[PDB]
RNA sequence: UAAGCCCAAUUAGUGAUUGCCCAUUAUUCCUUUGGUAAGGGCGGAAACAAAGGAGAAAGUGUAGCCCUUCCGAUGUAGAUGUGGCCUGGAGGUUAGGACGAAGCUUAUGGCGUGAGCCUAAGAUGGACCGGCCUCUAGUGCAGAUCUUGGUUGGCGU
RNA sequence: UGCAAGGCCGGAAAGAAAAGAAUUAGAGGCACCAAGUGGGCCUUCUUCGGUAAGCGGAGCAGGCGAUGCGGAAUGAACCGC
RNA sequence: GAAAUGAGCGGAGUAUUUGAGCUGUGCACGGCGCGCACGCACUCUUCUCCGUGAUGCUCCAUGUUGGCGAU
């Protein structure tokens, strides 16, 4: 027949056995998808230059090793 | 009488012995448990602890992967030094997709019949861990590698696959069976391919 | 015997080296414990002078408010609320009659107000510190609880070149110093006996006629029945 | 042989851990069976009840397994098994197996005096003279 | 609360303070919000447009999104055994810039005030002595605390 | 019985603030079992009279007051107590004891019997040794007679804890058991 | 003249501490057992007949490789581990038995924390069977108004 | 030349002073696999329906359930542990 | 006593340097618009020194005085 409807009794004690796992830092999972798109397309233009600068810097770090 | 509430949850699972039945892994565990305590080298610590590990946790490496990371270290090596001895605790497989490779010296726990041939045909050498305990007994001038665990089928099935964000694969023997409701936007909903965090 | 001779010729050097380091540390603990005893006896005379210079002209000497508290846990581990239970963990008071030295600043007093029915605290003397460090003071060496036996084992623990003997630890505890935290986090929580002669009432404050709460230096005679 | 000696045999418990309430039932063996009863007084550890086997009742390992003579016991079946107990002689004692016949116990009991190996169940009359 | 709509139990919560009514002020429009800044979501009725939910009203988090009239802000919400990071998006009137790191940028710039007086010059403000030391008391006034008879007749 | 209360003179003060650069110093007489109780009765009265807390608080002194020569005096222990019905009743209660701290102890033992009031529901005011000709009640004034002379009748002469017995011999100082 | 009620003491205006009685608590001393355990020793130092002795294994787990040290220990439902025990058969090895095997019996002790194992005595039996490593399963009883056989109190009613 | 963004180069860095100015029997972060449970009940305090209830329903915590032991003569749940 | 690690068992001596007194001189403290109750700096009381690795990896074996015990 009738029983107990709703209770919040054990739950806060259950929630702290494996802890309240805290928030994760702001350098993990900082995806910019869904952000304002004119500034998202601009930043892609810049990262495609920063990658070929990184390809050129490492290639320039090798010729500064084969000569020394 | 002590209030040790979250003290069993601080415990971890270590397993100092091996589950393997191989009598030649047990000889390397006889050798590298000796070297792990009797030497301050962190090589023999890691080589002993990775030798205990299971066959799933000793994922194999490919020969074209050894040939690329040894290249990217021999770029900034002075050419008076030779090269490290590549050591993997696991299996080296051949790579069809990389024909010519340098003369590198590889110590693995097992080689293929074809990964052994393409190493020695390039001027190289396949070693073993009793033979690595004699030349560099502490791991001086080595390069310890693992082999890739992502990309496995089992890792690609790990997940819910119908909560948002999850791109895991369903356990389905039929490929064209689970493709309709909850997987197309026309069939009442489609699970969101992206979720923040 | 060609290998075994070089080992005992190297063991011969390590015997005379530990015999030198034993007497070298005997002197710099004899010398350093004399320095502290002059301070404990001389600065105690200074406040007897200032309190007579105060009383002669009708003035008052406000004594310095105590910087060190000794905190023993007097109630067991049953039926404890999770705010009171965490503070008793962060004070390292996890069993009955465990005792810790704490500083007496505002972050620590507002933790001691929150757990008063479970603890009995107060202000220790010099003899309360040195009886707790000598008789029942142990250390956390290699993650293990080992009893203070010689000052070489203390000097091997802290590696501070200021804490080399057992009088250094009763110095930093009694007069706070730069290394109060490293000395007290160096030791294990003190585990005392129950007091001889009894407890009057566990369940009421010291002002109400019972036992918990603050004792404004009366905690020494209560710990002197436990150490 | 005389046995090698050690500290005195403590024996935390000499009473057998018998079954709960076995005396009332002729079926029930005295071998220990653990109570899984939800209202069992032995399982719930009341005051006047039988005890339960536990790791704390275990025996002092320096003196564990040794018999009241001072000897551990090694079961032997023929004469060639006396030859194992020649160096291990003040530690172990021979126990001739039950199914060893009366004819082969002569050959074992002769040599166990020659070779000076204690038998736990043999030639105790002859070891009393010498 | 017998209904589980969006604004339920928000009677006193989405109201405005006494004699503080009106449309938002010009210094809220001119206050420019930048990505990576701590803001402080406080829902402003008299806008009634782009409000946060009632949970995100005392809350304060990091801006991750700036759109022409919107601010995304990452706010921690604990659910069962974990604190996941909710990325809500509000109108710009429902955020205030947060003064949470004010006392940390104060002692940071005090560490370029010092180190600009130690390496080059020598002039420093003196360190403050504790009031918890034991001084002498010169009594300029004494009373007697005694609980007079006439203290009860009130 | 060498009484259970001690006469503490607790001197204290609020604190040197910047609002109040030099605060008022207060004197306080309290009869307490020890000085930890005595300091807290002082900060009870600093709170309910001066809005001063013990957190923002200095105890400048808490010292005992030694008694006197032991002489039979008459003490007016002007004392007040709280009951839930008819709260804060104040009485005067002249007593007859050798010391001032013992006179207040007698007041705490018959505020406990005549009225069932406990330690923390009692405040004690102005304990003073008064002369004989000011004593008003005749149950204390009857001891000022210079020729008192009463007999110790109806006594309980017990043995001296070293020679006490269980069975003595009915007309005899023996001990057949114990 | 409380062994009642409210206060208060601790051997009593004597000279300062803690009247004493009871725990599966506390402190400490032993023993066991398990660790997210932590350290040390393991190249036989020399030497030593009978008429000071034995051990020393590079090791998850044993009758634990041997020592030293530290901490924890209860628990339903539940999970797991066990060179943990037990039964039928199979592959191997090592042995018992007409001088008495299996089975049965027990004021037969021994030892294992325990499941159990082993010895002894039968004034019992009369021909088969043990131990260890592996393999296998119709493999462990106290209760299912459990199944089948027998017996029993009621009752010489 | 400002602004916003992503990098690059160099500098400094009480590794956070002093003012009561923290403490920790504080190894952090991931993942796989799967049980049992999904009838609860009691209590200090807050509280709703009721005249009330050893009644019905909630909140925060602690307990019994699942756990004895020492006490309240006896008592699942109180006191101590 | 099968490594007795000692203010204790040994050697080697007549003293060692801890307090209590009584103090100098600076400073600090306390009052004023000279004090220092002997804080910081440089005669009484007390025993003081040096000693022994493991050439032992581990375990177990050595008192005294009666009572009982003569196969
Ligand atoms: O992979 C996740 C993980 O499964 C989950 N536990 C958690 O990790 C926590 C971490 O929690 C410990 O993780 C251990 C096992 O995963 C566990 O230890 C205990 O586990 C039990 C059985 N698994 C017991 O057998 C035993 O008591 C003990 N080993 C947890 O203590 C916490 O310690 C960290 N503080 C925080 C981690 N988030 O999250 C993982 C994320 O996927
Ligand atoms: N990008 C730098 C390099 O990345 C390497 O790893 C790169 C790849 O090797 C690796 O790709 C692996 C692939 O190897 C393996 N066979 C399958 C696996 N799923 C891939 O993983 C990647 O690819 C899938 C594509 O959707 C992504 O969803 C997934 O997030 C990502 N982990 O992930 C990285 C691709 O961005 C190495 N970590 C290392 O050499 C180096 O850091
Ligand atoms: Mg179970
Ligand atoms: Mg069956």
């Amino acid at each position: 027949a009738k029983s107990k409807n709703h209770t919040n009794h054990n739950q806060s004690s259950k929630n702290h056995r494996n802890g309240i796992k805290g928030p994760m830092p702001l350098h993990l999972h900082n995806s910019k998808r869904g952000s304002w798109l004119p500034a998202l397309v601009n930043a892609r233009r810049v990262r495609k230059h920063n990658q070929k600068a990184a390809l050129k810097k490492r290639r320039e770090r090798i010729a500064a090793f084969a000569a020394k | 009488g002590v209030d040790l509430t979250g003290i069993s949850k601080k415990s971890r699972v270590i397993r100092h012995h091996t589950y393997s039945t191989n009598p030649y892994i047990k000889l390397l565990i006889k050798l590298y448990k000796f070297l792990a305590k009797r030497t301050s080298s962190g090589f023999n610590k890691v080589v002993y602890q990775r030798l205990i590990k299971s066959r799933s946790n000793r994922a194999p490496i490919s020969l074209s992967r050894i040939a690329v990371v040894m290249k990217r270290k021999a770029v900034f090596t002075a050419k008076s030094k030779a090269a490290p001895i590549a050591v993997v605790v696991g299996d080296v497989l051949d790579d069809v997709r990389m024909a010519r490779i340098p003369a590198m010296r590889v110590c693995a726990l097992r080689f293929s019949k074809s990964a052994r041939q393409s190493i020695v045909a390039a001027g190289g050498e396949c070693l073993t861990f009793d033979q690595l305990a004699m030349i560099a007994p502490t791991g001086k001038n080595t390069y310890l590698l693992r082999g890739r665990k992502s990309g496995r089928e089992s890792v690609r099935h790990f997940g819910a696959s119908g909560v948002p964000g999850s791109h895991s694969k369903p356990y389905a023997t039929n490929r064209g069976k689970e493709t309709k409701r909850g997987r197309r936007t026309g069939r009442s909903y489609k699970r969101k391919a992206f979720r923040h965090v | 015997a060609a290998f075994k001779q070089q080992q005992t010729e190297n063991f011969k050097k390590a015997v005379v080296a530990r015999k030198a380091a034993k007497a070298a540390l005997k002197k710099t603990a004899y010398l350093r414990a004399r320095k502290y005893s002059r301070e404990y006896r001389g600065a105690e005379k200074k406040l007897v002078t200032l309190r007579r210079q105060a009383a002669s002209h009708g003035n008052y000497y406000l004594e310095a408010k105590p910087k060190v508290a000794v905190v023993t846990r007097i109630r067991g581990i049953a039926k404890v609320n999770p705010k009171q239970r965490k503070i008793l963990q962060l004070l390292r008071l996890r069993q009955i009659f465990n005792t810790v030295f704490v500083k007496m600043n505002k972050p620590m007093e507002n933790m001691l107000r929150a757990v008063e029915p479970y603890i009995a605290y107060g202000y220790p003397s010099l003899a309360t510190v040195r009886a707790m460090v000598y008789k029942r003071g142990y250390l956390k060496i290699n993650g293990q609880r080992v009893k203070i036996t010689d000052n070489q084992m203390i000097k091997d623990k802290y590696n501070n070149a200021d804490i080399v003997c057992a009088e250094d630890m009763v110095n930093q505890i009694y007069t706070c110093g730069k290394h109060f935290r490293t000395v007290t986090h160096g030791m294990w929580p003190f585990k005392l006996a129950p007091p001889a002669g009894g407890m009057r009432q566990k369940r009421r404050h010291f002002v109400e006629g019972g036992d918990y709460g603050n004792r404004d230096t009366l905690i020494n005679r209560f710990l002197a029945r436990m150490i | 042989v005389k046995p090698t000696v050690s500290k005195a045999i403590v024996k935390k418990r000499t009473k057998r851990f018998t079954r709960h309430r076995y005396e009332l039932f002729p079926q029930l063996s005295s071998s220990w069976r653990k109570p899984r009863g939800e209202d069992s007084p032995v399982r719930r550890r009341y005051k006047g009840q039988k005890a339960m086997p536990n790791k704390g009742y275990g025996s002092d390992r320096a003196t564990k397994y040794i018999t009241p003579s001072g000897f551990r016991s090694f079961p032997i079946n023929n004469v060639e098994d006396l030859y194992m107990l020649v160096m291990q002689n003040r530690k172990y004692a021979g126990v001739i197996s039950h199914t060893v016949g009366a004819r082969k116990r002569k050959a074992i009991a002769r040599k166990a005096m020659e070779l000076d190996v204690r038998l736990a169940n043999g030639n105790a009359k002859l070891r009393k003279i010498a | 609360v017998h209904s589980y709509g969006y604004k339920s139990g928000t009677r006193h919560l989405f109201a405005k303070k006494f004699r503080k009514h009106g449309a938002p002020s010009v210094s809220t429009i001119l206050t420019n919000i930048k990505v990576g800044d701590y803001v402080d979501v406080v829902a402003d009725s008299a806008v009634r447009e782009g409000m946060p939910h009632k949970y995100y009203h005392g809350r304060t988090g990091i801006v991750w999104n700036v759109t022409p009239r919107g601010v995304g802000v990452i706010i921690n919400k604990p659910v069962r055994t974990r604190t996941l990071r909710k990325r809500i998006c509000v109108r710009f009137e429902h955020v205030r810039k947060s003064r949470c790191q004010e006392a940390f940028k104060a002692k940071e710039h005090q560490f370029q005030a010092y180190l600009a007086a130690k390496k080059a010059g020598k002039a420093l403000p003196p360190l403050k002595k504790s009031s918890r030391m034991g001084g002498i008391v010169r009594p300029k006034n004494v009373e007697v605390l005694a609980r007079r008879v006439a203290d009860y007749e009130a | 019985v060498k009484p259970h209360l001690r006469h503490y003179q607790v001197v204290g003060r609020e604190s040197p603030s910047e609002k109040n650069p030099e605060p008022t110093v207060y004197k306080f007489e309290v009869f307490a079992p020890n000085f930890v109780v005595a300091k807290s009765r002082f900060w009870r009265m600093m709170r309910v009279k001066n809005k001063v807390k013990a957190t923002h608080g200095d105890v400048l002194s808490c010292k005992v007051v030694k008694d006197a020569k032991l002489v039979a005096r008459n003490y007016l222990v002007d004392i007040a107590y709280y009951s839930q019905r008819c709260g804060y009743t104040r009485m005067v209660k002249e007593f007859r004891d050798v010391s001032k701290t013992g006179a207040v102890s007698q007041a705490y033992h018959d505020l406990a019997s005549r009225h069932r009031a406990r330690y923390h529901n009692i405040e004690v005011l102005n304990v003073k040794s008064i002369p004989d000709h000011e004593v008003k009640h005749l149950s204390i004034a009857q001891y000022h007679a210079p020729n008192l002379s009463f007999p110790l009748l109806q006594r309980r002469i017990k043995a001296a804890r070293k020679d006490r017995a269980i069975f003595v011999k009915k007309n005899t100082k023996r001990a057949v058991v114990a």
